[PDB]
RNA sequence: UUCAGCGUUCUUCGGAAUGUCGCGCAUUGGCA
RNA sequence: ACGAGAACAUGCGCGACAUUCCGAAGAACGCUGAA
């Protein structure tokens, strides 16, 4: 996808998404069972809520014919960085998860395309992380 | 030969989810979308899902011969309607169903007062050992949402097209008391046919009275 | 799954917080009167562009920041109380435990707006004692209690003496019975069982950590006053403002030091400014006791009610 | 093939919270909305939410199998009334439970008393051991909102009909000392059912003595 | 929504902008306790919260797209209930200075419209997002 | 002795679809 | 005076059946501050 290159340049794509869980995933033996942890605690929930929000918007420039963003999606968009940053100041693991993955950096380089493809691309990423998420617990 | 045109609309009177797939689905996202007119992106009511569900309907009504396998084992008047494929008595379906598209004025009703066509449904199902909710997406057309209906009647043999048409009415009254698509045993795909209209478009048959 | 009806007699009275607390500016309170007017802000608002005297608010507000009562202003401007009659809701009885009520908690009330108890907050009282499931359990929301069962009382710290808080909750008034109904699966709960856990809680309760808090002398003060009925059973505090020895497991479940030392901890944890300066367990950890009082002058424990139950 | 037809009143004995999800919140407000139908932006009851807790209740009562996996394994009485997808053994649902809509009745009351449809519930989530209290804003529809229901049973066997509706009646009365929607064991849910009128809208079916 | 002084519009990014401006870091006994706007704390951002929060489910609710006369109403208290607060604590008063909301609620008063309440209402709920980020 | 409330939590954790069909029949081909 | 001419890949067929947006969750914890 290209979507985005990362601070030391490294490009942010679905392949990437699969690495950044990677990198983030410890095995601590609490209570002497192994317990997967991702980006120092995110939990399944928090990231369903997070992807919750890229879905509203989703469902609306997905079903859209038109290409370039409507208004009312890019306030959505810019909801979403509240929202990021509400949940990263709420929640420390929350904000380890929007820096490694740069998330909600990205949510304004959408902004600035100002198109479907480049939402869509998003999207896609974030969905990424999810499944990762999913596969790597 | 003549050619009598019912045009007219289909109402949604509880959300309407007639599926298609070929599709995947974006996980959070609905799993299980509605069938879309691909240019107008807009949901379409496929002539194929009426003409099924009304000529159901009808062989329920006029009876079923036990143990019937096939289709073409339904009533003389169902096989003169909707059509036959038996070997050597092919009859051509008086009745062409065309697919239903959404109301430019549902539309309008809708692009004002900004409503979404479809509605995203969060249902569960919960095991009975575990009792545990699994959860799902599933899309649905809004109510208010109106579909036109096109339907061609062909007059092949002239004396039964009353007849015809009686059972037609039947099969939409059924049609009206039953659901139409998916789920409609809990609570999805009531309709109702309030629009109509019957014109001969084709010949010279007279349709003042059909 | 039996089905038992559940009375609730509040011997303290009980405020369950709607998630609403007003300024004294915004509602009526007479001290000759003992009685406050609820006032729908937006009504008197309009009412005081209507008459002329909203710059004259606005003014007397700004001037008195930390004393803002309405009922000053509306004095000052000699507004009769018929003229008040449009912008008041209701208005409730006070029981003050001072002078001029510094700010109120409203009691929960539904979309149709009469006063009720959630079961929520029923099945949270029981599920503190009851812990040691919880889907068998049912608890339904209460009866609708007539307003004329409402008061506002005065919060008042008992820590070797009684010091009204600027906090005044309405709640339901002493004497009221509430009613709900407990649906139970005979496999899960049994309600011998619920009753006897009430009891030994309430028990433990009362051994660990209520005689101490009742030797203080404020406490002393408390009791002479009438604040322990005689009856005072089943005991279930439904109150907000009980107290953390309520609504917590540590008095329930570990020995009268063990507990205090670790609720202690807790408290430094969490409130580093009370109990964070402090460097030893004192004789009560929490320090202090919560409680109302009335014109009679007889003291109730905040939030303290009596369970029935019938099949 | 007749079919009945039985419309309604469900009334909202205590505030009724049935789960939507996809709907942004603002911080601070309701963070958990009750299902709302799309076009008038109204309360709505959903068929299969009705038809989920009447299947359920009445399966236990009657009692399951040691065991049971599946809805498919629940008493024929059961498969019968609500269906049963079972392979080699698919039964058609006679019940078609649709969606209750918010009536008008109800909301022509609430406008006379300036009530909101859906009163906003505060509860919290307290620690028993730390005394840390987790907020929550909820929402109910306000009591004594009523919703119209429509059921359709079909009759495909007319010795079976009686049974059925007894079970109807029993699933009813289940329902009734029984919740509607979450948080039921907390208060939240409790409903009533008033019935308008049993009528067979479709066949020559004596619907009187039902 | 509206355009302040020296010509600024009122964003989302103008409200990140407006928080983080009255960020100090005010470093206390060698260790780091963030204040905001000269101490304001999350207490009466809350309580200012609600108050919005009232009115923002009472529009939400309603299907017009013209606000009603008792959300009016509603509006001119909430101007009473942010002048009583700003009273009572100097922080408050700096925090509503500082984001003009005092003027925005007159700005949707005049505009009389569902979309500009509700996005007056977003900016406010990015106020106290940008907040708890910064804390 | 008076004057005041203040601070902290604002939703959380799970479950994110599954199972079932995945074209059939007639002509054609094949056998006779 | 075209390995050509004539010849509808067509007929019949519901993307459907089963599935609770649920389970757990007290709006309440500390009591102090200023003069």
């Amino acid at each position: 996808m290209e979507l985005a290159k990362t601070k030391t340049g490294e490009m942010i794509d679905l392949n990437f998404a699969r690495k950044v869980v990677e990198e983030n995933k410890r095995v601590k033996d609490n209570r002497g069972r192994q317990e997967i942890v991702l980006f120092n605690g995110l939990t399944t929930s928090k990231l369903r809520n997070l992807l919750e929000l890229i879905n509203h918007v989703y469902t609306k420039v997905y079903n859209s014919d038109d290409t370039t963003l409507s208004e009312d999606v890019r306030d959505e968009l810019e909801y979403l960085k509240v929202k990021f940053a509400y949940e990263s100041g709420r929640e420390p693991a929350v904000r380890t998860f929007i820096e490694k993955t740069y998330v909600d950096k990205l949510v304004d380089v959408v902004l600035k395309k100002n198109t479907k493809k480049i939402f869509l691309d998003y999207c896609k990423y974030f969905e990424a992380l999810v499944a990762y998420a999913k596969f790597y617990r | 030969y003549s050619k009598i045109r019912i045009v007219g609309k289909i109402d949604v009177l509880t959300g309407l989810h007639i599926g298609g797939g070929g599709e995947t689905s974006m996980i959070g996202a609905i799993a299980s979308p509605v069938v879309r007119d691909p240019y107008s992106r807009l949901p379409i009511i496929p002539g194929s899902s009426i003409k099924g569900k009304m000529r159901s309907l009808l062989a329920k009504h006029i009876g079923l011969i036990p143990g019937q396998k096939m289709h073409n084992q339904d009533a003389p008047e169902i096989l003169r309607l909707f059509g036959s494929s038996q070997k050597g008595a092919i009859q051509s379906s008086r009745l062409q169903i065309s697919d239903a598209f959404f109301s430019k004025a549902s539309q309008e009703e809708f692009d004002k007062k900004d409503l979404a066509y479809t509605e995203t449904k969060f249902e569960n199902t919960i095991s009975r050992l575990t009792a545990v909710a699994n959860p799902r997406q599933i899309e649905r057309v809004t109510r208010g949402a109106s579909f036109d209906f096109h339907i061609i009647y062909n007059v092949e043999n002239i004396n039964e097209v009353m007849a015809d048409f009686e059972n037609i009415k039947t099969a939409i009254h059924l049609l009206e008391n039953d659901y139409l698509g998916g789920g409609g045993t809990r609570g999805n795909g009531r309709i109702r046919f309030v629009i109509d209209s019957i014109d001969t478009v084709v010949g010279d048959f007279d349709s003042s009275n059909l | 799954e039996k089905v038992y009806q559940v009375k609730l007699k509040v011997y303290g009275p009980v405020h369950i917080g709607s998630g609403k607390i007003i300024r004294k500016q915004e509602y009526i309170y007479d001290r000759r009167k003992s009685l406050a007017h609820i006032v729908d802000g937006p009504n008197l608002v309009k009412f005081l562009n209507k008459k002329g005297k909203f710059t004259a608010y606005l003014q007397y507000l700004n001037t008195t920041k930390e004393r803002a009562d309405l009922y000053t202003f509306l004095r000052q401007e000699q507004i009769d109380t018929n003229d008040w009659k449009t912008f008041v809701l209701y208005t409730e009885r006070v029981n003050q435990g001072k002078k001029g009520m510094n700010d109120l908690h409203l009691f929960v009330r539904d979309g149709r707006g009469d006063l009720y108890i959630p079961g929520s907050s029923l099945k949270g009282a029981l599920r503190t004692v009851l812990e040691g499931a919880f889907h068998s359990l049912s608890i339904s929301d209460s009866l609708p209690i007539d307003p004329k069962n409402l008061a506002i009382y005065q919060k008042i710290d008992i820590n070797k003496e009684l010091k009204p808080m600027p906090l005044y909750r309405e709640c339901v008034n002493v004497g009221t019975t509430v009613e709900f109904t407990m649906k139970i699966n005979s496999d899960d709960w049994t309600i011998e069982k619920i009753e006897k856990q009430i009891q030994q809680a309430y028990l433990q309760y009362w051994n660990k950590w209520f005689v101490g808090m009742v030797t203080t002398p404020g406490g002393k003060a408390f009791i002479k006053g009438g604040g322990l009925p005689s009856v005072l059973p089943t005991v279930l505090f439904l109150g907000g403002g009980t107290g953390f020895p309520s609504k917590t497991t540590h008095y329930l479940q570990k020995p009268k030091e063990q507990a205090q030392k670790d609720i202690f901890a807790i408290l430094q944890r969490r409130f580093r400014n009370v109990y964070g300066k402090m460097a030893t367990v004192p004789k009560n950890v929490p320090m202090v006791l919560k409680g109302v009082n009335d014109s009679t002058n007889k003291w109730y424990q905040q939030g303290v009610c009596l369970l029935e139950f019938q099949p």
